[PDB]
RNA sequence: GAAGGUCACGGCGAGACGAGCCGUUUAUCAUUACGAUAGGUGUCAAGUGGAAGUGCAGUGAUGUAUGCAGCUGAGGCAUCCUAACAGACCCACAGACUUGAAC
RNA sequence: CAUUGAGAGGACCUUUCCCUAGUACGAGAGGACCGGGAAGGACGCACCUCUGGUGUACCAGUUAUCGUGCCCACGGUAAACGCUGGGUAGCCAAGUGCGGAGCGGAUAACUGCUGAAAGCAUCUAAGUAGUAAGCCCACCCCAAGAUGAGUGCUCUCCUA
RNA sequence: UUCACAUCGACGGGAAGGUUUGGCACCUCGAUGUCGGCUCUUCGCCACCUGGGGCUGUAGUAUGUUCCAAGGGUUGGGCUG
RNA sequence: UCGGAGAGAGGCUCGGUGAAAUAGACAUGUCUGUGAAGAUGCGGACUACCUGCACCUGGACAGAAAGACCCUAUGAAGCU
RNA sequence: GACAACUCUCUCUAAGGAACUCGGCAAAAUAGCCCCGUAACUUCGGGAGAAGGGGUGCCCCCUCACAAAGGGGGUCGAAGU
RNA sequence: AGGGUGAAAAGAACCCCCAUCGGGGAGUGAAAUAGAACAUGAAACCGUAAGCUCUCAAGCAGUGGGAGGGGGACCAGACC
């Protein structure tokens, strides 16, 4: 449940550390944003020497959520703290590596993100 | 077919047997009639399997259900708000003729009423012993009647 | 559907034909189990460590809130009767505490505790 | 809340006095329970060994 | 009506129920007949029979918890050696109710509870 | 003074009050007409949880074995031992004129 | 008791991707019409067996204090269960499932054919054929209290 | 570009509708509480989007204008009352 | 933001006691138009069995208040 | 007694979190003692009870009590003002 | 605020029902369908009984025409 203005601890080295949601992209009006949906947020705290400075409007994808996600396999997936990864308008993340594991619900959208990922849940 | 009922039984002797709870009629679809045996099964031997079957159960009842429950979309505070939230949200005008715009969302009451779900595929089907498995849904709580009609997708 | 009020519990009685290894295994036990991983699937299975918080129900019994320590904080439970499941193996002897709730070992994350 | 304008009083008021019809002994038959000679209308203690009685034989 | 409702909560808080009930209970196994409303009769009914079945099993397990209900150390020993032993052959039906003439100045209900 | 309805009683995943649904101790008549609606009880499941007592180790706290024991609300099966009483009342007695098609 | 049925209301919104042709088209770039499939948002209703929430009437831990003679074992009270934690039934939700349709009758704008008056020509003035989510109908709820009070089956009463 | 009307369109004119700015101040100062927000809507039209069409200095993909049609749908925030 | 559930004091039913603002008179439906010109009682037309309970609560320019706003009456009461 | 809408006083509430609103109003939360530590500024009296942290439960031992407290050891529950 | 039963009170023994409140009779008086709420005691208001009208009909609803029905007529004569 990634509603507007929310903290998402980045899972890469794009430069950011934790951005705040701003708007959920999808249709006319997006209420919540589950894992596997792009979200436009702004960074609040970022590392100095980085390609992405603080306060910037950049898109990203949700890799982890604090909500209980469900699938057709009757399986439920959830995590401790929701996270996200910066994504370019093209569809690929600006970063190189990824942290905080990864969600299989993303392999259906972004395969590269799941590929580079260390462990898939 | 003894206790409670009495008149419906004697008024059924007309070539037939074992009376249910409520006799339901159907429409045209080319089927058997009272001249060969007078007894329909649960195989349908024609509706074809695999297809989806509709289920018309009986809705439950929440008593004098309010309006915030028949729509679920009305903001309101409670710890300090004068609307107490639960309130219908105060609907209506203040100085306008009109006619209170009848039909508009209001509390009202709730009770048993037809539902019908339509569609819904099937996973397993068995005859004789009588038993069917619907893909979830199934209107009303186990204890109604249901019509389990074929499928009026047309 | 045989007349004997056992049908509604037949689908479960016919599925419960899969005996559970650990009578209760209410402890740390880090079993991997199995996880349906399709996509390019190579007929291979993977697993993740588990913990306490063992749960269940009179119907489709549930394993337990994994809360594994791998990576960040992997959790989310699962089912055994699932079409995809492998035999369960014990890990470390059962301890003593409570089997149903445990908020600890999460905020007190450390080498001890 | 608000205030009524013209009070018809007569008629209207009278009609709203039917719902309070004479509720003759609101209860089932519970007639003679045999060997009672009368007994209260509504159901009462049955007949058998001295029961409900403060004193015995 | 609450889907699957049982045991009335009366017009008083929960703690106010497990207090008044303790009265009609002992007073029932100490005297015999107790007058009360139809609602209370149906309520106390179970709270009484469920206390009798405990004595049937004897032991101490059905005495420590039992004491949690009634406080009178006089009516407690009763069940453990008095009337419950009389129902040692009868599965249930420890209590019996019956309606009577309405209240005095008040509508209803009214009924007398007594052991069969 | 029937079918039937109503009232009451025991209840309802149905109700503000009425209505509506099931039943009323042969669990209404024949042929098995499938007729426990509730409370309690018994068993089981589930949820807590591994208690009381006792024995042992330790100065004590505490712990261990029996104990994965006991307790146990509305869930499921089973069981009517308690209360659902035998009855009443209400409602009636093949029931209008003319014409046509039949007899 | 079971239905037909005069009428009324509700539902009726919409996007992306893919196949099709990345052809036709275009110097390139860029990229269809027709038709079909899959997957969502918002919303409505129901179901809530699954994921979760409430559960001060289930149980357990436990602080201060009183009491059961006492130890032990329990009970009562403590801003609004004393605080706190979990949880069955039911009730709900961020839960689950499904319908928002297609196909027809009749049309608006427009496109039409043949052929008049104005022996050319032209949609007609006379005769016909197409035509949107509108209208009617199709799906759903109510519906002869629509007293123009219908239809069908069955039951009881023929004492003076 | 050329060419008046694909689009737009000077100098002027004729109407519809009626929510703007005013007059009137006809009925109410033995009184009918002002604005905005929130809750919940109803109807009409010269409907912005979806659909069906003509022209197009419209190749296509996308737009401009006009006609029928509203069945339906038609947003979350920063600042300010 | 979509709130839901549960525990209490009312609300609902019954028993006892037992008010009010207000009110010319009532067999006081909608709509269009009209009307000292936003009336149910006018005209046309449509719709509509008689009579309660609970609830939501726009109309009767509802109720309380011959308004504290403006003006009028060579009024009054204070102040500068 | 019943125990629905709604109103009043409250409990517990997934994800996120004031995004409500004129205004984080109303709530929630903080809120024990000891110890450690504590910025700009200062008429340098203050802010410093800033902020930000740790332990304190019970039993035993050191005294088979020096009314407390403290220092070690052991142990129970998720939580020890 | 609140007046007078009657000439004199003989302003009601006793009897019956009820909790030995209250009433009805028996009696007194020309009267208590005058008795301590008491004289003559209307209207507003609140009821019973009887005849007629009264569920498919609406708008300060009366009036003019006007059937039927319950009664009263005249040894028809068509009226109240």
């Amino acid at each position: 449940m990634i509603q507007p203005q929310t903290h998402l601890n980045v899972a890469d080295n794009s430069g950011a550390r934790e951005l705040m949601c701003i708007r959920i992209i999808g249709a006319s009006n997006r209420r919540y944003a589950r894992i596997g949906d792009v979200i436009v947020a702004v960074i609040k705290e970022a590392i100095p020497n980085t390609p992405l400075e603080r306060s910037e409007v950049i898109r990203a994808v949700v890799v982890r959520t604090c909500k209980e996600l469900k699938r057709d396999n009757g399986m439920i997936i959830r995590y401790d703290d929701n996270a996200a990864v910066i994504i370019d308008q093209e569809g690929n993340p600006k970063g190189t590596r990824i942290f905080g594991a990864i969600a299989r619900e993303l392999r259906q959208k972004f395969a590269k993100i799941v590929s580079l990922a260390p462990e898939v849940l | 077919r003894d206790r409670k009922l009495t008149k419906p039984e004697m008024g059924h002797l007309e070539k037939s047997g074992i009376i249910p709870l409520r006799h339901l009629q159907e429409f045209r679809l080319q089927s058997i009639d009272g001249f060969e045996v007078t007894q329909k099964l649960d195989f349908g031997e024609l509706f074809k399997e695999g297809d989806l079957v509709d289920v018309s159960g009986t809705t439950i009842g929440k008593g004098f259900q309010g309006g915030i429950k028949r729509h679920n979309f009305k903001r309101g505070q409670m710890t300090h708000g004068s609307k107490s939230h639960r309130q219908l949200g105060s609907i209506g005008a203040g100085t306008t003729p009109g006619r209170v715009y009848k039909g508009k969302k209001m509390p009202g009451r709730m009770g048993g009423t037809k539902r019908k779900i339509r569609k819904l595929k099937i996973v397993k089907i068995d005859d004789q012993l009588n038993i069917i498995m619907i893909k979830g849904a199934l209107p009303g709580k186990p204890g109604n009647l249901l019509r389990i009609a074929p499928a009026k997708i047309v | 559907d045989i007349m004997g009020i056992l049908n509604k519990k037949a689908v479960h009685a016919a599925e419960e034909l899969r005996p559970v290894p650990g009578i209760r295994t209410g402890d740390i036990v880090q079993i991997r189990l199995e996880v349906p991983e399709n996509k390019r699937r190579l007929s291979v299975y993977k697993g993740i460590v588990i913990s306490r918080q063992n749960a269940g129900i009179h119907t489709t019994i549930r394993i337990r809130r994994i809360i594994a320590g791998v990576g960040v904080e992997i959790v989310f439970p699962l089912y055994s009767p699932n079409i995809k499941e492998i035999k369960v193996v014990s890990h470390r002897k059962v301890r003593k505490a409570r089997l149903y709730y445990l908020r600890d070992k999460l905020p007190r994350l450390s080498t001890f505790k | 809340m608000a205030v009524p304008k013209k009070r018809t009083s007569i008629y209207k008021k009278r009609i709203r006095k039917n719902i309070w019809k004479k509720k003759g002994y609101w209860a089932a038959l519970k007639a003679f329970s045999l060997a009672k000679s009368l007994s209260t209308g509504n159901s009462k203690s049955f007949f058998v060994r001295k029961i409900s009685n403060q004193t015995l034989e | 009506m609450r889907h699957g409702r049982k045991v009335p909560k009366l017009n008083r808080p929960p703690d106010q129920r497990r207090a008044l009930l303790r009265g009609l209970t002992t007073q029932l196994l100490k005297h015999g007949r107790i007058k009360t409303t139809k609602a209370r009769a149906r309520a106390v009914r179970k709270y009484v029979d469920k206390m009798i079945t405990m004595a049937k099993d004897g032991s101490l397990h059905k005495r420590r918890q039992a004491l949690g209900f009634i406080y009178e150390k006089q009516i407690v020993h009763a069940l453990f050696a008095e009337v419950p032993d009389r129902y040692g052959e009868r599965n249930g039906g420890y209590t019996r109710i019956i309606r009577t003439l309405p209240r005095r100045g008040d509508n209803a209900p009214m009924a007398y509870i007594e052991l069969v």
